[PDB]
């Protein structure tokens, strides 16, 4: 009944509504920081200098943004890596210009995140639970580290990591398409593999057990009605979808098997994802998408256009125009 | 002792002039058949003030206070020139090279940005006739050049230049483009600025002077889209004069 | 006038946009006069001819060619390595029939101006203060019954 | 179309004599150009001066001029500007430099032919795109 | 600024020790099946 | 030749701002989400239903028993996030409901553009930026992107309009 | 009355959050 | 009354000669033996009053004077134009390839 | 700004009409129980 | 010529009434311009209110 | 008419709201 | 300034309106400056005083 036994038996009560943990004393602080000082930024900050060129861009609806274009803008090109904080300024004002709001959201908002990662195994051990729930979240967690934190680091400069905000996102798209060729990147097309997969998967189990349910209700009554919240008994026929899926392809392309099946619909858009935050992670040190300009030519040398060269034509028109105050010489180098 | 860059980099250090002993109150000859040079001016602001708007009748506002948003980004420094002796034994200072100009912006009351080039550029400055001697109570007064804030390759949101870009609002195709024709037509300002430098400390043995300066010029104007304001700059200077 | 009115891409009913709401009217305006046929020349009077906006382009460049569609003149955007300015072909613009028949404008900046509007077909005086048009293309009756029937189908 | 020899028939020297290259040489030069130059010469522009290119017309207005493969030889030896009135080896790879550029060092006399060929036969099949840099990508 | 500076400093300081010192307190020991 | 169409539906039809794409979006990354979180409870809330440590050997597909446990899966969620899903059939209708849902929007958002019936601009941030020079967001950023891509892109992927671009009317910022 | 619509909205979306999460109706086993 | 005075240069021998007071140093290359050497000493010693007077350059040898003068047809002079001549960009104007 | 007027109004009754019909459903259902 | 009730504020003259002059942005009521009215500002008593 | 903007959406809500209260109350009266 | 526009009818508040809404600038407008004060004469001279 010690004072520290106390607070510790609290924190890791399995009977708060919303457990705590460990963990969750580390991130419940940065996510409140982080969560206030966005909404904040969102609606009311000032324009911000994002490429250092003395070029402000207005990011918050009341600058004349609406909720598609608004954004926390980036910080400072002039800053690169060097860390911002509030007190490094001459004053609020500097601050604000130069982009400080960013760095403090997104600086909070990985390590909250993080530790969002740690709660997950933390509170799966006190409840006796298998452990790995939160590996499957490393990978949406390992793709926002990619756009915050390892693309800025090796470009350079936190003014090139992707913007808080839906049209910024856009933004960072199409410049990464223009400097990295993503779409010709092979981790990329796993990623969209697996995100096309797991919409595919995801779909394909939800109509099969939707398909399978075992009759339980009347016609005037929802059929989810015939599921009780913690009934021991399976509530549809794996064997009757079973049966139907192994017979819209073949048997043995169809699982009997729940435990297989369930651990497959995990591991597909898992694994893809962490390929296209690998992606993502290992372009940021240039390594870019397959390159065939001009790889096919004719008996005397004329270049023969795939569509690859069409590609490229894009990304011309998109390289030449980002960014269009911001580069004095001829090659865009980070 | 001089300090390195390894001691300087990332203090601030990097934006301050040179500054003299309080003792330096020496006085540096002029020998007029000797030419000399300025190695080294070096200008740091210290405060930004800019003038306001007084809307009604013959008011005339005052010169405000604001804030540096920009850093320490402000100093001209490594200007070099030639120091003439005039034939009535005034000194004329005509600035050659250097780093010459800095993009600052400022804030007022409010949440206005004022940007403004704060340059020197192609200063002319000459003192009093009669020196033969530079003392701490040379004065000297001076005009120079302010170009353009923006240069003529730069453009706007909508990609609108002098040099390059677009010439009308591409996104409205039919509206009517006479009220647009000032943000449309971009125009390249040239005026002019004036500026004292007040000599307070002169160390007579190494041609080193340093003191106190004011300088009035216009701030941007956004290439011809609105009036610039018109800003007051005061600061210290150091210079170096040397026998040409 | 009618015909003319017809040869215009205003009136093309793939211009517009799902949220450019109302009549068509609020985007170019109410339609008054149509102005003439611009004809363009350079200097050496060779007759050019503006190359028209496509449907697909929310903008166009402005681009004139000869009769053998050889490019004579255009407006630049990049300045300094311009071959074929209007101020440097001598390009001129007159009208033939509508309101400004007869009429020839030689001065650089109104050259460009009437070549801008030539983009989009014949050239209409428009009035855009009784509506308060924004300028912006909207598309007609026939794009919204497609757009709706195809949706509901 | 086809290397045909009459693409393959460059100028000699200013006087006019022409000489014909064989595929091979093409080739071999188009290698050696790789291996040598295009890290800054990719395409016929050049990466650190972009104001001059190894266009044709570009090169016969050099003074000694550089459109024949006596001109071109006599450049990667002892290189110059634009002008003629410098002499640039210690900042462009030649012969004459091959102590501070060492994948100048192994290149023979032939192989300085077919680079200077390869130069001359390109702008012939690619047109623009040869030192036209990325407009015509 | 410095007061903001020092501030943040013993808020953070604070919650990491917690941290450290909350997995230190036996921490294997809290989960329903065995303890030790 | 379909990363092509992409970037054409970016430079033309700014399709990225399309509200029925955004939709499209939401519910393909919603179902991704849904299918590796599912996959991952169930496997994580698993019953020992046998004594190796490969779990999958313990399931039987004529099992009338859950092979894992919806109650403690909704305790770790509910704690977890706040809220949980407590009904097998409605979890498993909604897997179904959200990547068709958003597949449907997409669908209406291309039968627009089949029209050109795009949402490309907002008329009030270009109002205000065709008045006001100093005004700029990642709105008018991206239609500067939209506009490199269209006028570099076109001759060569619209080879029969024969469009011929001088060099000078190509749009370009400084240097590049 | 753009940017006050818009931050009603968001307003109204966080309060039914502080609903549907401390008072939903309460799973019961069985 | 609003004119874009780069526009407005085109229309003059500026877009149609190497104008000597405003032109770019890179145009020096369309001359053979004009670039670098000359080209800097012209630009250097801008502005002229007239063409002929670039031959009054200090230094000049009696080679450079006579290449000068062979080039004289392909040169002009107009008023200087402040956009043209600020932010150094006689020597660097921002355009590459 | 210069936004449609009417985007308030089509705004404020896209939220409200939907939004009260569920609950008319809702407090109905309750008084069954 | 433009003071606060003819601009229809309703709340701001009963905090300038009791010593709220300036807002953070560095205007006050009272013409003066470049003040620091600390955390008691318009802004800081509205926010004090909505926390 | 030159009328006020705002006051559409003033009736408009002088409407539904109080109509859509007793609306709320007396469906729940019917159904108990 | 200021004590001429309170000798002013447009500041008095018994001269509004139940319905018409919003600040005083939406009547008669922004304030923009003092005209002076208006005396005037009739042909003989005399000065006349506006009721
Ligand atoms: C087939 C149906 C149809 C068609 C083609 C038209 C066509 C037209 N009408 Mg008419 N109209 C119709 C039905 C129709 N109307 C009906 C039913 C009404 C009564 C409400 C009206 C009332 C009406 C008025 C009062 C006016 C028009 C006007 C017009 C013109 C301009 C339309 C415009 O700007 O659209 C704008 C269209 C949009 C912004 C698209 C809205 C679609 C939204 C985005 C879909 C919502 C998506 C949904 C919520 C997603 C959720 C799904 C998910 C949960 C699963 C045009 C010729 C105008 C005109 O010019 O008149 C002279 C005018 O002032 N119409
Ligand atoms: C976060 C990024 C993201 C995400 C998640 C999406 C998601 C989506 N995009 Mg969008 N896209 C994005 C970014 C993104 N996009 C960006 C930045 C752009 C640039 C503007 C685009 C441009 C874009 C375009 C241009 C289009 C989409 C479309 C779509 C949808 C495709 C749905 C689908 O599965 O089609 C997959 C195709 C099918 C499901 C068709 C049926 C396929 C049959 C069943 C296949 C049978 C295969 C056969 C049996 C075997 C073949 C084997 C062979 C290979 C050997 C989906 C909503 C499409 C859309 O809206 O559709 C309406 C579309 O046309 N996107
Ligand atoms: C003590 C209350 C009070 C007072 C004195 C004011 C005073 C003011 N406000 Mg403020 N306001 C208040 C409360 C108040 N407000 C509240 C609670 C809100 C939140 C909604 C606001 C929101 C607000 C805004 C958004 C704005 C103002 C503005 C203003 C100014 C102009 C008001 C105007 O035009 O009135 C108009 C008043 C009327 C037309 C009177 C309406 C009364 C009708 C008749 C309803 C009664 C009928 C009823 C149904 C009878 C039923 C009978 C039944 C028994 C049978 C003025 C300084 C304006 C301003 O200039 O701000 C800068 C402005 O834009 N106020
Ligand atoms: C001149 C002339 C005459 C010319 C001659 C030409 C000529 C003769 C022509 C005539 C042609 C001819 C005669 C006809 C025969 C041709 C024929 C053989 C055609 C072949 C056609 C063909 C291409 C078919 C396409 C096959 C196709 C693409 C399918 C491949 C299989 C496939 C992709 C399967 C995916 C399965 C997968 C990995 C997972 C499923 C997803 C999944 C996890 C679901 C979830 C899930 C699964 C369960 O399992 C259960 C249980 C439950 C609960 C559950 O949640
Ligand atoms: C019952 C309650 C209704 C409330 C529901 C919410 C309100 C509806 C919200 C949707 C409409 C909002 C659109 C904004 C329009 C507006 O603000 O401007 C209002 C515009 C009117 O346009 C006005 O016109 C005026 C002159 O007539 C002036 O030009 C104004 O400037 C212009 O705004 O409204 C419309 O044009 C109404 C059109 C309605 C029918 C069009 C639909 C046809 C296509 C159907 C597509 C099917 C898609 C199915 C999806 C699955
Ligand atoms: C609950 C949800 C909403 C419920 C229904 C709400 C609608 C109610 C409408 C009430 C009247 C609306 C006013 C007309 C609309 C109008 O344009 O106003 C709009 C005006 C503002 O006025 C606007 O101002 C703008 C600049 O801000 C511009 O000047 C515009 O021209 C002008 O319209 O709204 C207000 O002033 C808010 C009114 C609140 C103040 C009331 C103070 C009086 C209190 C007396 C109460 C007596 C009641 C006793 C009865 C017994
Ligand atoms: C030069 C040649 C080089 C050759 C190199 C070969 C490369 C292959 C390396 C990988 C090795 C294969 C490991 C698979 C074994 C396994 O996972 O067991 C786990 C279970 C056990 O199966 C289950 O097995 C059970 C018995 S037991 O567990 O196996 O003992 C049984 O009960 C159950 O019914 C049965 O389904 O397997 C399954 O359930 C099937 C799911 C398939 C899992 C694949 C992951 C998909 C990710 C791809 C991501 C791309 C998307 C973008
Ligand atoms: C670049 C290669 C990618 C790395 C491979 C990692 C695959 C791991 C799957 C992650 C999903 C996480 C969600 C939790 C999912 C979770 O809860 O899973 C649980 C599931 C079964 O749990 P058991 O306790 O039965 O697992 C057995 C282990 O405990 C040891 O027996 O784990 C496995 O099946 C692991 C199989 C990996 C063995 C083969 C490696 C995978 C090969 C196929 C893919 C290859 C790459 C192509
Ligand atoms: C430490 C803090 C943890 C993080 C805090 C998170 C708070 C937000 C959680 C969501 C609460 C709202 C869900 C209401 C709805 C609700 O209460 O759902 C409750 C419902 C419970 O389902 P049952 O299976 O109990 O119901 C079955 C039957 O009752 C059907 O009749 O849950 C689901 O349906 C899960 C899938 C919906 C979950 C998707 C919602 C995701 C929310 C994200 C949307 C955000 C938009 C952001 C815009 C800015
Ligand atoms: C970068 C390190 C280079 C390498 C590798 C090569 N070249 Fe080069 N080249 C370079 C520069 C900076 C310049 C301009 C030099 C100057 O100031 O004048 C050049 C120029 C040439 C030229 C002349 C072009 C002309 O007159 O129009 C030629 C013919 C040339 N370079 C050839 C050449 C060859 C054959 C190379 C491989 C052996 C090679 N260069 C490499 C920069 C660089
Ligand atoms: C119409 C009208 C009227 C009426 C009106 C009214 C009555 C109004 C009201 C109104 C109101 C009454 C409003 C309210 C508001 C509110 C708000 C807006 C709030 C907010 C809050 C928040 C947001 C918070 C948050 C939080 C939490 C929750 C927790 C923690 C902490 C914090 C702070 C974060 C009258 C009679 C005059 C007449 C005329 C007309
Ligand atoms: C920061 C610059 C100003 C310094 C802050 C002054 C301290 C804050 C005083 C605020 C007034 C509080 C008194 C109001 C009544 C207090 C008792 C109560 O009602 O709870
Ligand atoms: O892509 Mn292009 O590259 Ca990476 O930096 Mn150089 O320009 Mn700029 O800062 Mn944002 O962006
Ligand atoms: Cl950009
Ligand atoms: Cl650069
Ligand atoms: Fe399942």
């Amino acid at each position: 009944a010690n004072l520290w036994e106390r607070f510790c038996n609290w924190v890791t009560s399995t009977d708060n509504r919303l457990y705590v943990g460990w963990f969750g004393v580390i991130m419940i602080p940065t996510l409140l920081a982080a969560t206030i000082c966005f909404v904040i930024a969102f609606i009311a900050a000032p324009p911000v200098d994002i490429d250092g060129i003395r070029e402000p861009v207005s990011g918050s609806l009341l600058y004349g943004n609406n909720i598609i274009t608004g954004a926390v803008v980036p910080s400072s090109n002039a800053i690169g890596l060097h860390f911002y904080p509030i007190w490094e300024a001459a004053s609020l004002d500097e601050w604000l210009y130069n982009g400080g709001p960013y760095q403090l959201i997104i600086f909070h908002f990985l390590l909250g995140a993080s530790c969002y990662m740690g709660r997950q195994w933390e509170l799966s051990y006190r409840l006796g639970m298998r452990p790995w729930i939160c590996v499957a979240y490393s990978a949406p967690l390992a793709s926002a580290f990619a756009v915050f934190l390892i693309y800025p680091i090796g470009q350079g400069s936190f003014s090139d990591g992707m913007p808080l905000g839906i049209s910024g996102t856009f933004n960072f798209m199409i410049v990464f398409q223009a400097e990295h060729n993503i779409l010709m990147h092979p981790f990329h097309q796993l990623g969209v593999a697996g995100v096309f997969g797991g919409a595919l998967f995801c779909a394909m189990h939800g109509s099969l057990v939707t398909s399978s349910l075992i009759r339980e209700t009347t016609e005037t009554e929802s059929a989810n009605y015939g599921y009780k919240f913690g009934q021991e008994e399976e509530t549809y026929n794996i064997v009757a979808a079973h049966g139907y899926f192994g017979r819209l392809i073949f048997q043995y392309a169809s699982f009997n098997n729940s435990r297989s099946l369930h651990f497959f619909l995990a591991a597909w858009p898992v694994v893809g994802v962490w390929f296209t935050a690998l992606g993502i992670s290992t372009m940021a040190f240039n390594l870019n998408g397959f390159n065939f300009n001009h790889s096919v030519i004719d008996a005397k040398g004329n270049v023969i256009n795939t569509w690859a060269d069409i590609i490229n034509r894009a990304n011309l028109g998109m390289e030449v125009m980002h960014e269009r105050n911001a580069h004095n010489f001829p090659l865009d180098l980070a | 002792q001089t300090l390195t860059y390894d001691d300087i980099v990332g203090t601030g250090l990097a934006n301050k002039c040179p500054t003299l002993d309080d003792t330096a109150r020496g006085a540096y000859p002029i020998d007029s058949s000797q030419t000399y040079r300025i190695a080294r001016l070096c200008l740091q602001p210290t405060t930004f003030l800019v003038k306001e708007e007084p809307k009604n009748k013959r008011q005339e506002a005052e010169f405000v206070p604001t804030k540096l948003v920009t850093r320490e980004t402000t100093s001209l420094d490594q200007i070099q020139g030639e120091l003439k002796v005039n034939s009535d034994g005034s000194l004329t200072f005509v600035e050659e090279d250097g780093i010459d100009f800095q993009p600052v912006t400022v804030q007022m009351a409010g949440g206005e940005r004022i940007p403004l080039l704060f340059t020197v550029k192609n200063l002319v400055a000459s003192t009093q006739p009669n020196v033969t001697s530079i003392t701490t109570s040379t004065d000297f007064k001076g005009e120079f050049n302010v170009p353009s804030y923006r240069t003529a390759n730069f453009l706007d949101p909508k990609g609108r230049g002098l040099a390059s870009g677009y010439d009308s609002a591409i996104a409205l195709p039919q509206a009517k483009e006479e009220e647009l024709a000032r943000a449309n037509v971009k125009r390249f300002s040239l005026t002019k600025g004036q500026i004292s430098l007040n000599v307070a400390k002169v160390d007579g043995r190494t041609g080193e002077i340093a003191g106190t300066f004011e300088s009035e010029q216009l701030s941007d104007d956004d290439m011809g889209a609105h009036e610039p304001h018109e800003v007051k700059i005061q600061g210290v200077f150091y210079a170096s004069i040397e026998p040409a | 006038e009618k015909l003319a009115f017809y040869d215009y891409i205003g009136n093309n009913p793939a211009k517009g946009g799902l949220f450019r709401t109302g009549p068509m009217n609020k985007g170019d305006g109410i339609a008054q006069a149509w102005k003439g046929h611009a004809v363009f020349r350079n200097k050496e009077g060779e007759e050019l001819f503006v190359r028209r906006m496509p449907a697909f382009f929310e903008s166009f460049p402005v681009i004139l060619t000869d009769k053998n569609g050889v490019v004579k003149a255009d407006i630049p955007f990049r300045r300094a390595e311009s071959k074929y300015s209007f101020e440097q072909q001598g390009v001129t613009v007159s009208f033939y029939g509508g309101e400004l028949n007869g009429q020839t404008f030689t001065d650089p900046p109104t050259v460009k101006s009437y070549a801008r509007k030539a983009i989009f077909g014949e050239i209409f005086e428009f009035d855009t203060e009784t509506l308060n048009s924004d300028g912006i293309f909207r598309t007609s009756p026939r794009g919204w019954f497609t757009f709706a029937h195809a949706v509901f189908a | 179309a086809e290397l045909t020899p009459e693409v393959l028939t460059v100028p000699l020297n200013s006087e006019g004599k022409t000489i014909t290259l064989t595929e091979k040489q093409y080739l071999e030069g188009k290698r050696l150009f790789q291996y040598a130059c295009a890290s800054c010469h990719v395409g016929g522009i050049t990466k650190t001066n972009p104001s001059l290119d190894l266009r044709t017309e570009t090169l016969a207005l050099a003074t000694p001029p550089r459109d024949n493969i006596e001109g071109l030889v006599d450049y990667m030896k002892n290189p110059t500007t634009y002008d003629g009135e410098q002499e640039i080896a210690e900042v462009h790879p030649s012969l004459r430099s091959a102590d501070i550029f060492p994948k100048m060092r192994n290149l023979t006399e032939k192989d300085l032919v077919a680079i200077a060929g390869h130069i001359l036969v390109e702008p012939k099949i690619l047109g623009d795109k040869w030192g036209g840099g990325k407009v015509y990508y | 600024m410095e007061t903001l500076k020092i501030t943040v400093y013993i808020v953070v300081t604070f919650f990491v020790l917690l941290f450290v010192f909350g997995f230190l307190s036996g921490d294997p020991a809290r989960n329903p099946k065995r303890k030790d | 030749a379909i990363f092509r169409f992409l970037l054409f539906f970016q430079g033309f039809h700014n399709w990225t701002l399309n509200p029925f794409h955004m939709m499209g979006v939401a519910g393909v990354l919603g179902g991704a989400l849904l299918c590796a979180i599912h996959g991952a409870t169930v496997e994580n809330t698993l019953f020992q239903d046998g004594e190796g440590a490969s779990t999958f050997r313990a399931f039987n597909p004529t099992q009338a028993e859950e092979t894992y446990s919806m109650v403690t899966a909704n305790r770790f969620w509910s704690q977890i996030f706040g809220i949980a899903f407590s009904n097998k059939r409605w979890l498993h209708f909604f897997m179904l409901f959200v990547p068709v849902t958003g597949l449907w929007m997409s669908a209406i958002g291309v039968v627009g553009l089949a029209l050109n019936l795009r949402s490309y601009d907002f008329i009030s941030q270009e109002i205000r930026a065709a008045e006001d020079p100093e005004f700029e967001t990642f709105y008018t950023k991206n239609l500067l992107l939209n506009e490199g891509i269209r006028a570099w892109m076109a001759p060569q992927d619209q080879p029969h309009e024969n469009f011929v671009f001088p060099e000078e009317v190509l749009p370009r910022g400084n240097a590049l | 009355m753009e940017t006050i619509t818009y931050v009603f909205i968001f307003a109204c979306i966080i309060a039914l959050f502080f609903f549907a999460i401390f008072f939903r109706e309460p799973p019961r086993i069985t | 009354e609003l004119v874009n005075v780069v526009d407005e240069k085109l229309g003059t021998a500026y877009g149609e000669k190497i104008d000597l007071n405003n032109t770019n140093i890179a145009a020096f290359i369309q001359y053979r033996g004009l670039y670098p050497t000359l080209a800097k000493l012209i630009v250097k010693n801008a502005p002229y009053e007239s063409v002929e007077d670039v031959l009054n350059i200090p230094g000049l040898t009696e080679r450079q004077k006579q290449i000068l003068r062979e080039n004289l047809e392909h040169f002009t002079v107009t008023e200087v134009e402040t956009a043209l001549v600020e932010g150094g960009d006689r020597y660097n104007n921002g355009l590459y390839k | 700004m210069e936004v449609n007027q009417l985007g308030l109004i089509a705004t404020a009754l896209f939220v409200l009409v939907p939004s009260v019909f569920l609950i008319i459903l809702y407090v109905q259902t309750e008084s069954q129980q | 010529l433009n003071p606060m009730w003819r601009q229809g504020m309703f709340v701001l003259p009963f905090m300038a009434r009791l010593g709220v002059t300036g807002s953070w942005s560095g205007w006050s009521i009272t013409g003066e311009t470049g003040i620091d009215p600390g955390f008691w500002s318009f802004e800081g008593v509205a926010l004090a209110h909505i926390v």
